[PDB]
């Protein structure tokens, strides 16, 4: 029988055997309360410790998840992964048991004649678009075990409870960013007391989740020692949906919807901290496409200022930083309209680009649509898509990217960057399509090693499970010693803005140097400086 | 004199500490704390220095024969001082410094604690931190008497040194006591 | 004893033997007149046929060559071959004998155990800027002899007296045009006498010829049936500098150096039709950078429009045509600024182009810096070099090229495209320097197979001579069929514009497709859409 | 009828001569004659087409009784005809057509020469003609009678198809005779 006492009450952990022979067993602590719940007068309102029991709590079995809505496809395709998309199913028969009172983490620990002290931690936050989702999908055994850490999946605030904001002092949002830090100070205090390294905690996410890693180092409220690593898969604080500008705009659409559009704010949350929480969570405020309606806001204390501003002042602590980008990231983006033949018609492209271009900023498309043209074959129709993919994925995640990294770098912070080429191949996924969104999360999860899973199909060849070992191994050693190669044919040298080595993670693992260099530049660089006249 | 305790003859000294590559720290706050006793009107007593390139340091020297501290994590300079009473009259003095970003605070031996709270908008991050420099030669100004019980931010530099760190590198006029 | 008969009259030629074992000899007819002397009152006329003599006319030496005066710089660096600059020396020891009276052409005939028949011609015009040269430098006895081919290398009115126009109906240039259309019109009827084939006539030349070559092709005065195939090498009817558009302008300021400014047209060419052909060529008539100040003229007769029209309306005969650029055409443009480290300072970079801008165009600057730095090196001096001297290359010689290669073959025209990478390696020419302007014409007319000249010094090695053996294989093999690859590893493919198939020659010959691709396109693209809002 | 005729009988016909690629030639000026002997209204007897894509081509047709041509080399179509005298009463006839750049000349047997001299600036060029199509079929106005001595810059297409040449091809209702 596993016990473990915190401080504020004794717990029970269900004990898990692993689909292979090799992955020892793993206590898992499911449904873990790390704070009081944000109800009634506690919704809009930072959270708030957790109160203690005496007993013994049974932590069996998922809590509940947060208030989401996913089924009726009002989901933006482009954000969220693709296996969370194709596979709504699966995902369904996750978050239909909801409720108001969601704020708990859930502890995944390893069980041992390899190494003696305590376990580095890693944390893991979940994230698609702010608007769903649940550390319960995530499913950290075979990390946790296979690397000989403890793995904690989060679950926090989402949607129009988590990040609403009225633009002043009614609501200041960032609801959800508080709850992960009150997550990260629980684990901080009591991790201890499952053989935890406070010392040693790297919080990690994927997406949207990568997104709160980055905005997480960027609030003053994470104090200096909270956290010691970061790695940001997928994901920043700089893309045009890490943040929403427009707070008050949708807050009152929101308000008007379900009749509360007041002229004054205070009267306005007042209304909402009445309606049933199924209410509001079932609205529909759309955002501006490629930006959120509700998510992270500059309140200007949590989020101190502009992201994009506090990175190149540096107004960040040290962290050991380890990000990066896949191949095809915006496969939905183009998988829109690539006919039978798979390519792309020259007036879609000419469209695509003129579209991207008129909601991204509202002359620079003619200069993009060059860029994007492999004139030693303008046209070829498949070529011709690739390129268009290549296009989103270069400006939604690998510039942001870079961006981070460069910084993040010139200050002090040892960082390590990778671009994922690999997924696995299913018929979900089209052939011509490569690692798309999310794609390294099966691998970094170690799932390859426990065969095809209900949410993860895909038949995973030997190369898949082989290759996710050589991942699982980088992350942890990672979470370990803060250097992807300590202490488990290819160094994953660090990066440094001056050479911009990145591990080129495929089958064929091998550092290479300034990723994507020319596109990079075009949308760091020249977009700006035109678009500056 | 509280502990360890080192004197600076004629000539100056400097006892520097080296942060370790990847364990170069930043940070929002600061505790700056240390014992002296020196008859000089000037002269720098301890420096922080963030890595070549990025601008950040922090100072403790007297000006004119009162203790003070110099500092800058982005903005400005920003400096507060005991200009009231008087320190450099070869006597035991101990003066206790403190950052929170740009808001500072002062306080030597037992008079009320000093407090800065500079101008406009101000930055808050101290940004790999890679020195730590005791003699105050190397910024033109050496220090000539004792220094004991240095405490930066849970660093104990002056034991360090005596310990025998690894990184901590003693050259000049400076002996132990 | 060479002799040979002309619907002019006998003419005796002087035999020589050439610096190989493996060349037969070549009958030297040196000092031939096409047309009759323009002078007096012939000065800015039309050209007129000689006059017949009865007796035999020594035709043993070279003729007196056209009025200029190259001595002291004044000559545009930039548009002339490196070896004429690096070696003005020996050039003078040419040009030091002048005259008024100069329409000459030279025929170089072979002598016979291999082919049976008239033998093919190729007419080679000779080009520096317009305003000095003579085809005297270009001794086509190796070509002559080594392909058995007859060469003739022709004399026309250069500099003021060939090209000076009023821009109206007192001078309408193109003289020097006329001239060699003149050579031709004499070839096609006399060459037969030499044992010449008038169905088989290519003419041919480099940079500043070659786009006579071009303009040739373009003016209805070459009727069907004149000559049969072209090439130009380095050169094009597109360049800026192919032809003058401000032929008033600068004629005035001729006339007012002289003295002649008169407010009358036809009183001010009467008026330079007396001043001593040596006082109009010492004047100092001064162009805007990257234009000429005297040349090739639009007068809607001879250059009925603007060539980059004529060539998109298709306004030309059919002809078999090869062209090409070499690797580092503009090697004089950044030879000016390299420091000691080989390099280019960034501010010097930033400077030229802005320059480059100024004169070619008076925003796309900034496009244009970013397309020519190599991102993936930022900040490499001898990279910042490399492409500082493409971006010449590629507008000035590349990107006309292909241009013109583009419609030739749009129309019919069976054509070949060639980049040149290959040059002599002499102390002359810096080390990290490429094939610059004219270092093919070495190679084209056999000198490696006759060691080192007093013109060409470069010490040939045992590659040079192979190499020149494999270019002039080509160049007759086309002015023999009108196929680079008949009769005499890799097939010389066809230009097309969808395939853009170009010989890569160098010492690794091999097809590649869509020459410079990338930046042929920013500038016949890209450039020309935004210089259009 | 002036040697190598040729006799087209209802449900028309068609003589093509295929210019071998790498030799389709262009030309500034053109010298089209031909004789016939017709009973038709409408009906084109010779049309010469530039390799698909480049426009210009070159027409010759009885339109209402009465021998023209209708040409295009990049700018409009020019038509000249001969309206006056009249041709499709069965008996013999020789049309001769003419052009230089846009301007053209007709003359039909020995009626005064006709000029056309097109309007603003024209273009001069008939670029990579392809094929020279005897028959009007393909034009869809089938042409029924009797064709003799076709001359086309040179080419005696009529005699080139009579003696089978590798690239005339014909198809259809046509006899030799
Ligand atoms: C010094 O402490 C902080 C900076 O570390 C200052 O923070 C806020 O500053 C605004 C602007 O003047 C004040 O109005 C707030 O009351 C401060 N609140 C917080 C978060 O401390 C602070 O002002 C400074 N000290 C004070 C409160 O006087
Ligand atoms: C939950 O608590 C009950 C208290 O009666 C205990 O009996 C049980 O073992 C715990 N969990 C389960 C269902 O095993
Ligand atoms: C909501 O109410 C405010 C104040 O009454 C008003 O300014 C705003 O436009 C309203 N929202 C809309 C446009 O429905
Ligand atoms: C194996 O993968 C394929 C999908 O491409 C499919 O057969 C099925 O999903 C998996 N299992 C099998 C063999 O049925
Ligand atoms: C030139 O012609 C003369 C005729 O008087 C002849 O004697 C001589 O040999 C010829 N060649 C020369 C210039 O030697
Ligand atoms: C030549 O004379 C004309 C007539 O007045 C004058 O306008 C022109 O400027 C003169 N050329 C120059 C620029 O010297
Ligand atoms: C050979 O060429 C080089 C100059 O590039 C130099 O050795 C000399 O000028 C030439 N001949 C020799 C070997 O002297
Ligand atoms: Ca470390
Ligand atoms: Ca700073």
């Amino acid at each position: 029988d596993p016990l473990v006492t915190t401080n504020f009450g004794k717990i029970r952990g269900i004990k898990k055997e692993l689909n292979n022979e090799i992955l020892g067993p793993v206590i898992q602590f499911l449904g873990v309360p790390y704070a009081a719940p944000p109800t009634g007068e506690h919704r809009f309102q930072p959270p708030e410790p957790p109160s203690p029991w005496s007993d013994i709590r049974n932590a069996t079995q998922f809590a509940p998840v947060c208030p989401q809505n996913i089924i009726d496809g009002r989901l933006p395709e482009v954000m969220l992964p693709v296996w969370f998309t194709n596979n709504l199913d699966v995902v369904s028969s996750y978050v239909q048991d909801q409720s108001e009172d969601c704020l708990y983490l859930n502890i995944y620990v390893p069980t041992i004649r390899d190494s003696g002290g305590p376990k580095p931690v890693m944390v893991y936050i979940h994230g698609g678009s702010y608007m769903e989702g649940t550390g319960n999908l995530y499913d950290g055994s075979v990390l946790a075990s296979y690397g000989n850490v403890i793995v904690i999946t989060v679950n926090y605030r989402l949607g129009v409870l988590g990040f609403l904001s009225t633009g002043d002092q009614a609501a200041k949002g960032n609801y959800g960013l508080l709850d992960l830090i009150q997550a990260l100070r629980w684990t901080s205090e009591n991790i201890g007391f499952f053989g935890g390294d406070p010392l040693r905690i790297t919080v990690f996410g994927s997406g949207a989740g990568g997104s709160c890693v980055n905005l997480l180092t960027l609030s003053h409220y994470s104090e200096k020692g909270l956290f010691q690593r970061a790695i940001a898969q997928s994901g920043t604080a700089l893309s045009s949906w890490a943040v929403s500008f427009q707070p008050a705009k949708y807050a009152r659409i929101l308000a008007t919807k379900v009749g509360c559009n007041v002229s004054d704010t205070v009267e306005l949350v007042e209304c909402l901290q009445k309606k049933p929480y199924k209410e509001l969570v079932d609205q529909d405020v759309q955002p501006a496409r490629y930006h959120i309606a509700f998510g992270p806001v500059i309140d200007g204390d949590v989020i101190p200022d502009d992201p994009q501003i506090l990175m190149e002042q540096g107004e960040f602590l040290n962290y050991d930083i380890m990000l990066g980008v896949n191949q095809g990231e915006g496969l939905k983006f183009v998988e829109n309209i690539v006919d039978s033949d798979d390519g792309v018609s020259a007036s879609d492209f000419d469209f695509a680009v003129s579209n991207f271009v008129d909601n991204l900023y509202g002359v620079l498309r003619e200069t993009i649509k060059f860029m994007y043209t492999d004139w030693a074959d303008r046209h070829n129709p498949e070529t011709r898509r690739k390129t268009l993919l290549a296009l989103f994925t270069d400006h939604q995640w690998v510039a942001p990217a870079v961006a981070t990294a460069d910084l993040h770098s010139n200050f002090g912070s040892p960082t390590y960057f990778y671009a994922f080429y690999h997924h696995c191949q299913t018929d979900q996924v089209p052939a011509w399509a490569d690692a798309a969104h999310g794609d390294e999360v099966p691998y970094v999860l170690g799932i390859p090693m426990i065969g095809p899973t209900e949410l993860f199909p895909c038949n995973f060849s030997k190369n898949d499970v082989m290759l996710s070992a050589v991942v699982m191994t980088y992350w942890t050693n990672f979470a370990k010693t803060g250097d992807p190669n300590q202490p488990v044919e290819v160094a994953w040298t660090r990066y440094s803005q001056k050479d911009q080595l990145y591990l080129h993670i495929g089958l064929k693992p091998r550092v290479k140097e300034h990723y994507r260099a020319n596109k990079v530049n075009l949308w760091l660089e020249l977009v700006p400086h035109l678009h500056n006249l | 004199h509280a502990g360890t305790t080192y004197i600076f003859s004629k000539g100056g000294g400097q006892i520097t500490y080296k942060w370790p590559p990847n364990d170069r720290p930043s940070t929002r706050a600061d505790r700056l704390a240390i014992g002296f006793s020196t008859v000089q009107k000037e002269a720098v007593l301890v420096r922080v220095d963030s890595s070549s390139g990025l601008g950040d340091y922090l100072e403790l020297h007297i000006h004119q024969g009162k203790i003070g501290v110099k500092f800058n994590v982005g903005t400005d300079d920003i400096a507060i001082e005991e200009s009231n009473a008087i320190i450099n009259d070869g006597k035991y003095h101990v003066v206790r410094f403190t950052r929170s970003g740009g808001n500072a605070t002062l306080q030597v031996d037992s008079w009320p604690v000093i407090e800065r709270y500079p101008a406009g908008r101000q930055l808050t991050i101290f940004n790999s931190q890679a020195t730590i420099i005791i003699g105050g030669k190397e910024q033109g100004q050496p220090f000539q008497g004792q220094l004991s019980g240095l405490y930066y931010n849970g660093l104990k530099v002056l034991n360090m040194a005596a310990e025998n760190d690894a990184n901590i590198a003693i050259v000049g006029n400076v002996r132990l006591v």
